[PDB]
């Protein structure tokens, strides 16, 4: 009945020192089918990182449509879209459809290649922009993952250190929660370089 | 091809000969009329040229009442001053539903003359052949006069004349505040800015007038109305006065 | 002035719109109508050609009603007056509708003077070549007008068009010289024939037929009816006596 | 309503059932619920009555009118692009395509084969085996217990044997056996004993 | 003249050109007949062939049982119109259970026509028409004309030659208004009227059209041999 | 709510409640029913507020329109206005309108545009949800041609039984009288109308 | 308005489009655009037109476009009906790639934009575009293209290609120098050589150089050079 | 009644040129010389104020207009139709960029949006092209200070200094003598006078003159307190006792 | 949510918490919910925080564009009207419940828009789930006169009201005070009565405690 449930999936996106991490699940089903281990949910337009959780079929629609918008501003601008500006470019084109709306929470991560200062922001299915400066959550198990990222995050965390902090935060959240698992992928993104991960997780 | 002349688009000199051409289709009515400001009011004088015995003078006028609060004053054939009068009349009464408030002078000035310019760009519209002069008592601004032409050209004025001799009223104008060295006649009452406004058009007309040949539109704080004949009587018999 | 009065919404150098020029010169062309502002009402008088004896008396009208209370008279092109009535009747049923009033004559003359210049603005469009008198009786008295094929019009004392206005005019300038207190309504329908068949004398070549039209609150009610029968045929005798 | 597909490492194998029931009876028992988009791409497809044949012949117009227009085979992934699209785009329609559709095919290019399971949401997965429906709640476990990337296709056909062995055991509905395609670098055959 | 080439242009005189030339293309017709008496009206009508082994085109027009009408000009104008009148009298019959009066079938008529001498990008009809009809008001007959004039007349004729037979009606107009009750002898008036049209030709059975309509008579059609007896 | 107007000798005089309700919570307790929609003509609303406000700017919108170009209107074209879009939108706006001006050749009249969206002419007129419990004592009590003071009394007397029955009623009396001397607005409190 | 109508899309008494042929003449007119084809790569050189010491060169592009990770354009007349296009070309880029998830070809590319330019020239009474393009750009069937499209709708891969102003000359010095078996950096030195010979200055000067490559991580670069890079290279190939 | 010119006017002469473009371009000539500079630290844009008549209030009729906070806008042709495309302007810098990315947008793109405007105007049916050239200076966090010329064409090109109008030959070789990539804006500001001082030919006053600049953001112009993020408006219009100010010391 | 107005002797104020919640769940905890519509006109809006948020950017971009126009300071009544109309033409559907305060040329002004369009004037205005609560506050301590300082407090102590006594409003104040003669301050969490208190243990995990299948460097 719920789109956003069909599929399952979470992502989760915390902030460090000079520092973003951005992690999700691999699992995509149908209700309790799980059909793909494979199904990343975590997408980058240059700098900016894009985590987008509910309906599979709306989290690929999305991911081109931001590419196609995305690669336009490129081209017009010459330069990359920074995370704040995808930020608003996201909540515009999910407002966009406030009476057709994809049901799908997205998740920015990103840092200022200006400022150089870390950036993540969350959002609703119609584009309510929740910019957070600790962490942020989306998908089935949001439940899960705010009190466990709540509990464990702490800032000013170092690139090493958040990796434990969020890949514990996910691990745990997505083991309490029926439609995420199979599997999950780890980005650590730093102002020079990015780092993804693949973690070892229950298969059940 | 002689297109140039016919249809608004510029010609090898870059002039756009229709708009020029529209501008003479204002001093057809041989029509002279001049506003001024007072400290609180605006006053707009017409000459009223009623030759026919058969016309009823009551219908013959060219100040329009746009709004409780903006009155207008055309130069040019009356065909097309009604256009023009019927249309800021929408106008106002749209931005009055749309924006909460009644509409300024200046903003119904830049409205109407906006749209001036869409028939002086596109060839299926062509110009309208008239010059609006826009008066009221603005909540912000005071006492204002817009002039609004056939280009699509507007600005604010002091005091203006229109019509034939407008050069001679202009002169007449321009020297008193000279004189004067203010930007507004310095009356508190509209009664004494009529009587001002009426003496210069006599003056720079040079012809004696009665109540049957002027029309008078007065504008002050929250209502325009135009002078009836007998109170225009009035005001000549107060000139005639001296005082 | 040539090259500039091919087309309708070009101004000439010196501003003039000749084909609205043109338009007139249908208008000239066309039989006398004359329109008499009473102390209460309005009149209405056409002079009707008799092109020859087969036309049926009575039958071709030429005043129409707008409403109930308005009546329309033109000269010109009798198929123009025809869609600019129909318009009218149009733009005085949407008033009643929307205002529930019938609509009032100097705001109908506005409605109709609105369409006739618009027909002046573009290109793609003629100008009417009709100038219609009409008016009627309204909450605050009676209205005569008279629009142009320029869409210019202005309040009457008495109006008079087509190709017998020069002669008319002077007749209706005789009348508000003589009554300027007011001509009375039964008197102004014995005025009005005589008027037009004075002004048939710039059309002795063909025999015509006078049909009258008013509105005035004593007589009527406010409403607009046609002269028959007997007061018709007193305007007839008297304007033939006054004539002979 | 079985629409199954294997990918092996040289082949791609899509069966699916012969079985076109309507109410109370069964029509036909030797239907073909497949459509070839191209000569190395072929689109199995289930769901409701009209939208299924509907859907997989206006896909297979664009397909041969693309082919025709550039005079180029579109890749198998392209193909399930641009279906996923149109699924995509019709889920939010006056009246959604039911269809879910198994796109197998071989790329010339990469010299792979590939299998693409797309649901009538527009959900667009690549698997190396793939399932609709309640199919694939049967099937799965089979597939996850013998599946291995390097079979060959006789190993591959050995392994679907098993997987329709199992759904008639245990399925209730009586699909009447499946037909058998296997797309390869050679094109389109159809095996005709199994 | 450069004032003729379009619809919306008035002359320096204030003509309509191309409505004019409209009006050329009725006198090219041939010629057709009108008159009516108090009870009954009729039309008359002479047909032409594009040569003796062509059938010779009909001129007459059925739009109600009460109404209908002949044409002299471009014939297929004739259909556009006598389709438009069919769909009024239709429209009045459905919406009231009124039978179109002549008069405002007549007005409805001048109404379309004059938008065509308008605007832009239409032409003027180049048919004339004469509409006959019996409604509550007694026979009438209407001249319609390209320019959207129509009158009401006792009798008339449009078409090549049309004023030899005008001028004939016009003497006779004291006599056959009073032909009351008795068709055939209006149908006389008419085809002797008709025939002071003719040139170098003669009536004859496949040449001649007739039609009535009265009080009691429906609109008919006389063709071929029925109008054997009238010539 | 429960809203009133009453024709008097010199004019019209228009009253309400100020208490508006969501449910049983007083959203405003202070609100003003009395609307302009011309100088002399005004109007008092009932039913579901965005939608009576709604027609009211449109109303306000029209006559305006009206004034520039046809001149005055009259309470009767008010009313005609309000017809138009309570009838042809009468399955989506829920709105009960009363209209009342002035105007020198009728002087004060009274319509009142209830939830079908038809029009009638009234000598006075009760509407809102308070109305009902002062039927019988405004037939009563009501006269033709009283003086202002008694029409002011006669409606504060109406309106504090009205306002004493009636949950969804309360609050202050807001009065606007339409006469040749102009408008002038009246308020009067619990304290002063409580106790009558 | 029929007496005001130019009737655009006619044909001339001996078959030709008046109005494409006046917008090529327009084209004529314009800076020289070059495109050279290599082995490893593909050079698009431009010539700027307007040029003064107060104009900024440093981010003056006005020749030369991006239209996709893989594919640009060097414009030749109308600078302002180019971008109209160019934007049209992008968004179809994208398009495709949303559609299909693969790159455009860059034949598909230019069959669009042709289609566009065509249709100003056969319907609709609006006067053609007065540009030409040189597309240079990658893809994975036919690897290095280079297409030239005109206002008439007509387009043609060529191997080396000049547009705008000195054709001719420009085409007869490619013809003389051309070899297939030539790399980029021989193709970089070609192109200003040609330029350098056809231009109606006196001296060829970086400020005047609009310069773009294309050339293959084995994956296509597009490098549109920056003054100072433009400099240098003028330098290296001696002009 | 409906409108019949959905041809082009603006059509390919046979030697290529568009007539109506040049025809733009000429009024554009004949209008009143504006310029400007972009300095180190702003940009200056000025014009001359012509009055109708002594008795018209020049101070109601802006040649130099607010495009964005940080981008402003002068021109030189003809006035109407600058302020019909300065409306333009203002309203696609919203629905095009603002509404979608949640900030203004940079000089280069709303310049961009300008010339889409204008050059459809120079292909559309029905229409001319607009007789005005514009001057857009504007500032931007990645491209920092930039001028543009916009012509009747829809052809827009970037600009160290220029002048457009009647003494644009004058000014922009006066221009040329003068400029360095080393001025700061209050150096600009006495350059502008200085050329504009050239080409005025009546009286020479803060009335008579119009000068904006793009420089520091200010923070008092912004109209409220709170949020850092926010440092107001970098476009201002110098008013009449400001540039009489400088004149002084000119 | 809990949001409310508060009108004072020469200027407006109105405040809110900064808690937004999605369903019984804390999304954000420092939510600002004071939105801009010009300088000196702002709008707090409860319900649907995406409807708030975006009708507020849409009426905000056409009342710069109209100032722009008419080169004139908005009017809070221009924003009331092309709010409400705005609303209204959707018939409800956009769930915004909004309290706009502003100070224009003719005054200071506190309106409340609701969903349906339906607007009220008013001294003191309270909306959200913790309406009730603040209005409690609001009614027993507003007063006629009230200086800026007085105003800011009830509006302060209003929202604390909600805060403590509402599960759907809490953490921060936000304040914004706008006052006739000069620019309007917004005081961004202008109380914080709700600073968590600090862990009983440190979570930090020793590095090397995830495990991990692969590693990977990502260009950009």
């Amino acid at each position: 009945s719920d789109p956003s449930s069909i599929n399952g999936g979470i992502v989760v996106a915390m902030t460090g020192k000079d520092c973003v991490a951005i992690a999700c699940d691999l699992r995509l089903g149908s209700q309790s089918l799980g059909v793909s281990n494979k199904f990343e949910k975590i997408f980058h337009y240059g700098h900016v990182f894009l985590g987008i959780t509910g309906l599979a079929t709306d989290v690929t629609t999305l991911n081109e449509m931001f590419r196609y918008k995305t690669n336009l501003y490129k081209l017009k601008e010459e330069r990359a879209i920074e995370p704040e500006t995808f930020t608003q470019l996201v909540s515009s084109s999910l407002y966009e459809r406030r009476f057709g709306p994809y049901f799908v929470g997205p998740v920015v991560a990103g840092i200022n290649s200006k400022s150089g200062k870390p950036f993540i922001a969350g959002f609703d299915l119609i584009g309510c922009i929740d910019e957070a400066k600790d962490f942020i959550v989306s998908g089935t198990a949001s439940d899960q993952l705010f009190g466990m990222c709540e509990s464990l995050y702490e800032p000013n965390l170092e690139p090493e250190d958040l990796f434990e902090t969020i890949s514990q935060a996910l691990l745990n959240a997505a083991d309490r929660d029926a439609l995420s698992g199979w599997g999950a992928v780890v980005y650590i993104i730093k102002k020079d370089e990015v780092v993804k991960r693949y973690l070892k997780m229950r298969q059940d | 091809a002689g297109y140039d002349r016919h249809i608004t688009i510029f010609s090898p000199e870059g002039r756009l000969y229709q708009v020029e051409y529209a501008f003479k289709a204002t001093n057809q009515t041989n029509i002279n009329s001049l506003a001024v400001r007072g400290k609180d009011c605006t006053v707009v004088i017409s000459q009223k040229k009623v030759p026919d015995k058969l016309l009823d003078p009551t219908t013959v006028s060219y100040i329009f009442c746009i709004s409780r609060t903006i009155g207008m004053v055309v130069n040019g054939p009356i065909p097309d001053a009604r256009n023009a009068a019927l249309r800021a009349k929408a106008e106002a009464a749209e931005f009055r539903y749309k924006y909460g408030y009644d509409m300024p002078c200046d903003v119904l000035a830049k409205r109407m003359a906006n749209l001036s310019q869409i028939y002086t760009q596109r060839a299926y519209m062509r110009p309208l052949g008239v010059i609006l002069t826009f008066v009221s008592v603005d909540e912000e601004l005071g006492p204002s006069i817009y002039k609004t032409d056939p280009a699509g050209y507007y600005v604010g004025y002091k005091a203006t004349a229109t019509g034939p001799k407008q050069q001679e009223i202009t002169t007449n104008l321009e020297n008193h505040f000279k004189k004067s060295k203010i930007d507004h006649i310095n009356e508190e009452s509209w009664e004494k800015v009529v009587e001002f406004a009426i003496t210069h058009m006599i003056d720079a007309l040079g012809t004696e007038f009665s109540k049957n040949d002027l029309e008078v539109g007065v504008a002050t704080k929250d209502k325009f109305f135009t002078l009836s004949a007998e109170n225009i009587e009035e005001r000549l018999v107060a000139i005639a006065e001296q005082d | 002035g040539t090259g500039y009065d091919l087309s309708n919404s070009v101004f000439s150098p010196d501003g003039r719109n000749f084909q609205v020029e043109y338009a007139v010169k249908a208008v000239e062309n066309g039989t006398t109508s004359i329109g008499i502002k009473c102390n209460d009402g309005v009149v209405f008088a056409v002079e009707k050609l008799i092109t020859s004896k087969l036309l049926v008396p009575q039958k071709n009208v030429k005043i129409q009603v707008v409403d109930r209370h308005i009546g329309c008279v033109y000269s010109g092109l009798i198929p123009d007056g025809r869609h600019l009535v129909n318009r009218g009747r149009e733009e005085a049923a949407s008033f009643k509708k929307l205002y529930k009033t019938p609509i009032p004559i100097p705001a109908f003359a506005d409605r109709l003077g609105q369409y006739v210049q618009a027909h002046t603005l573009y290109n793609s469009v003629r100008p009417f070549g009709v100038s219609t008198i009409f008016g009627g009786v309204d909450k605050n008295g009676a209205h005569l007008y008279m629009l142009e094929p320029s869409g210019s019009y202005w309040g009457y004392k008495g109006a008079a068009t087509g190709k017998g206005r020069q002669s008319a005019k002077a007749e209706l300038e005789k009348l508000v010289d003589h009554h300027p207190e007011g001509l009375s309504a039964r008197e102004a329908v014995k005025q009005a024939a005589k008027i037009i068949y004075l002004a048939h004398e710039d059309n002795k070549e063909k025999d015509f037929e006078l049909e009258i039209s008013w509105c005035s609150l004593s007589e009527t009610n406010g409403l607009h009816k046609f002269v028959k029968g007997d007061l018709l045929q007193e305007a007839i005798d008297f304007a033939q006596k006054e004539i002979n | 309503d079985i629409i199954l597909g294997i990918r092996v490492q040289d082949s791609v194998i899509l069966a699916s059932s012969k079985a076109v029931t309507r109410g109370i009876s069964v029509l036909k028992d030797s239907d073909d619920k497949t459509r070839q988009l191209s000569p190395h791409t072929l689109m199995s497809f289930a769901g409701e009555a009209g939208d299924t044949v509907q859907f997989a012949e206006y896909i297979q117009a664009n397909i041969q009118l693309y082919s025709i227009r550039e005079d180029y085979e579109l890749s198998p992934q392209a193909v399930s692009s641009f279906v996923r699209q149109e699924l995509a785009k019709s889920i939010r329609s006056r009246r959604p395509y039911q269809v879910n559709v198994l796109i197998g095919g071989y790329d010339k290019k990469k010299n792979k084969p590939e299998l693409y399971q797309i649901d009538y949401l527009g959900t667009k997965v690549e698997l190396p085996y793939g399932a609709h429906g309640y199919s694939g709640f049967y099937t799965f476990s089979l597939l996850d217990h013998h599946y291995r990337p390097d079979m060959t296709t006789e190993e591959g056909l050995d392994l679907l044997k098993l997987c329709v062995q199992e759904l008639e055991k245990r399925m209730p509905m009586d699909f009447k056996g499946v037909i058998v395609k296997i797309v390869d670098k050679d094109g389109i055959r159809q095996v005709d004993d199994f | 003249n450069n004032y003729d080439g379009d619809t919306v242009t008035f002359s320096p005189t204030g003509r309509l050109f191309q409505v004019e030339y409209a009006l050329e293309a009725i006198k090219q017709g041939s010629v057709t007949v009108g008159l009516r008496s108090n009870t009954h009206a009729v039309l008359v009508a002479l047909k032409r062939n594009a040569d003796e082994l062509s059938s010779y085109q009909k001129k007459i027009i059925k739009c109600d049982e009460h109404m209908g009408l002949s044409l002299a000009g471009l014939a297929p104008d004739a259909r556009v119109l006598s389709n438009y009148l069919r769909q009024q009298c239709n429209y009045s019959s459905l919406v009231f259970n009124r039978k179109l009066a002549v008069e405002r079938a007549g007005h409805l008529l001048c109404d379309k026509a004059q938008k065509n001498t308008q605007s832009y990008g239409g032409r003027p009809y180049g048919v004339g028409l004469l509409i006959i009809g019996y409604d509550k008001s007694g026979a009438h007959l209407l001249e319609f004309q390209p320019s959207g004039n129509v009158t009401e007349l006792y009798g008339t004729a449009i078409g090549a030659r049309s004023q030899g037979a005008k001028t004939y009606l016009e003497r006779t107009l004291d006599t056959f208004i009073k032909i009351d009750g008795n068709p055939d002898e209006l149908i006389k008036a008419g085809v002797e009227a008709i025939s002071q049209s003719l040139r170098d030709e003669s009536l004859t059975v496949d040449n001649l059209s007739i039609a009535i309509v009265g009080k009691d008579t429906p609109f008919t059609i006389y063709d071929g041999e029925a109008v054997a007896k009238y010539i | 709510t429960s809203i009133m107007a009453v024709t008097f000798k010199d004019g019209v005089i228009l009253d309400a409640d100020s208490r508006t309700t969501t449910g049983a919570y007083i959203a405003n307790r202070v609100t003003d029913k009395l609307t302009r929609v011309h100088d002399k003509i005004w109007c008092c609303r009932s039913g579901s507020a965005a939608d009576t406000q709604a027609i009211a700017d449109i109303v306000q919108y029209h006559l305006e329109l009206y004034t520039s170009q046809y001149g005055t209107p009259s309470t009767e074209t008010a009313a005609s206005v309000f017809k138009e879009l309570c009838y042809e939108n009468k399955d989506n706006l829920t709105a009960g309108i009363i209209v009342a001006g002035y105007d020198d050749k009728n002087k004060g009249e009274v319509y009142t545009i209830p939830l079908g969206g038809s029009v009638h002419k009234l000598p006075y007129a009760i509407a809102g949800s308070g109305s009902t419990f002062i039927y019988g004592y405004c037939d009563k009590n009501f006269r033709e041609n009283m003086s202002k003071e008694e029409t002011v009394d006669f409606i504060k007397h109406s309106l504090s039984q009205a306002i004493k029955w009636d949950g969804s009623s309360g609050g202050v009396i807001r009065m606007v009288v339409l006469t040749a001397a102009g408008v002038e607005r009246l308020i009067f409190y619990p304290d002063e109308y409580e106790q009558l | 308005s029929r007496r005001y109508d130019s009737r655009t899309t006619i044909f001339s008494p001996e078959g030709r489009l008046y109005q494409v042929e006046y917008a090529l003449e327009s084209i004529s007119h314009a800076g020289t655009a070059i495109g050279i084809m290599a082995s490893d790569g593909i050079v698009l050189a431009a010539e700027r037109k307007v040029t003064s010491t107060l104009l900024e060169q440093d981010t003056s592009t006005e020749k030369l476009y991006k239209l996709n990770d893989k594919i640009a354009v060097a414009v030749a007349g109308l600078t302002a009906d180019a971008e109209i296009l160019i934007n049209t070309a992008r968004i179809h880029a994208q398009n495709y790639l949303k559609t299909y998830n693969e790159d455009i070809p860059v034949e598909i590319l230019v069959r669009r934009l042709s289609d566009i330019k065509q249709g100003y020239t056969q319907h609709g009474g609006l006067r053609p575009f007065g540009v030409s393009f040189i597309y240079a750009g990658y893809d994975d069937r036919y690897g290095y293209q280079l297409y030239t499209s005109n206002p008439s709708g007509n387009y043609t891969g060529w191997k080396a290609i000049s547009v705008g102003a000195n054709t001719s000359a420009a085409q007869t010095l490619l013809q003389m120098d051309y070899k297939d078996d030539m790399k980029v950096d021989d193709a970089i030195e070609l192109a200003l050589k040609t330029l350098s010979k056809t231009t109606d200055s006196s001296a060829l000067t970086y400020d005047r150089l609009e310069f773009a490559t294309i050339r293959k991580d084995g994956e296509v670069y597009q490098k549109i050079f920056k003054p100072q890079e433009i400099k240098d290279i003028l330098v290296k190939t001696g002009i | 009644m409906t409108d019949r010119y959905s041809f082009s006017l603006t059509t390919f002469s046979p030697s290529g040129k568009l007539g109506q473009i040049d025809y733009a371009l000429t009024a554009v000539k004949q209008g009143v010389t504006s310029l400007g500079i972009k300095a180190t630290n702003g940009v200056v844009i000025a014009t001359e104020k012509k009055s109708s008549s002594p008795l018209a209030m020049s101070e109601t009729l802006s040649k130099v207009s607010l495009l964005t906070p940080d981008i402003g806008a002068v021109y030189s042709g003809m006035g109407p139709d600058y302020r019909v495309l300065v409306d333009k302007s203002r309203k696609v810098a919203h629905t095009s960029y603002k509404r979608i990315y949640g900030e203004y947008p940079p000089t280069k793109l709303l310049v961009s949006e300008v010339a889409k405007i204008m050059q459809e105007a120079t292909q559309s049916g029905g229409v001319r092209p607009f007789g005005v050239s514009l001057l857009i200076a504007g500032h931007d966090e990645f491209n920092g200070f930039s001028l543009y010329q916009v012509d009747p064409s829809g052809s827009y090109f970037p600009w160290k200094a220029t002048a457009i109008g009647k003494g644009s030959v004058a000014a922009k070789t006066f221009l040329e003598k003068r400029w360095n990539d080393e001025l700061e804006l209050e150096d600009a500001i006495h350059i502008a006078l200085l050329t504009l001082k050239e080409s005025v030919e009546g009286e020479f006053n803060g009335d008579t003159i119009e000068l904006a600049i793009i420089g520091d953001e200010n923070p008092d112009l912004l109209g409220y307190t709170g949020i850092p993020t926010d440092k107001g408006p970098r476009f201002r219009k110098l008013t009449s006792q400001e540039i009489n100010d400088r004149l002084e010391a000119l | 949510t809990t949001i409310v107005g508060v009108k004072f002797n020469n200027g407006v104020v109105i405040a809110a918490d900064t808690r937004s919640t999605q369903g019984p769940i804390v999304a954000d905890k420092n939510c600002a919910k004071l939105h801009r519509i010009s300088p000196k006109i702002w709008c707090a809006g409860a319900g649907t925080a995406a409807d708030t948020e975006a009708v507020t950017q849409l009426i905000g971009s056409n009342i710069e564009l109209h100032s722009l126009y008419t080169s004139r300071e908005p009017r809070v009544v221009s924003a009331l009207q092309m709010l409400k109309q705005h609303l209204f033409k959707y018939q409800g559907h956009i769930g915004a419940y909004l309290i706009v305060a502003g100070v224009d040329p003719t005054g200071s002004h506190l309106f409340s828009i609701h969903a349906h369009g339906s607007t009220d004037v008013g001294y003191y205005l309270s909306l959200g789930s913790g309406s009730l609560a603040a209005m409690a506050v609001l009614e027993s301590h507003w007063k006629q006169d009230l200086t800026k300082e007085e105003a800011i407090k009830l509006a302060s102590d209003a929202i604390q009201a909600g805060i403590w006594n509402d599960l759907g409003s809490g953490s921060n104040v936000d304040v914004c005070v706008m006052e006739i003669g000069k620019d309007a301050e917004y005081l961004r969490n202008y109380l914080t009565p709700n600073v968590r208190e600090e862990k009983q243990k440190s979570y930090k995990f020793p590095r090397g405690t995830t495990a991990v299948l692969k590693e990977s460097i990502v260009n950009i």
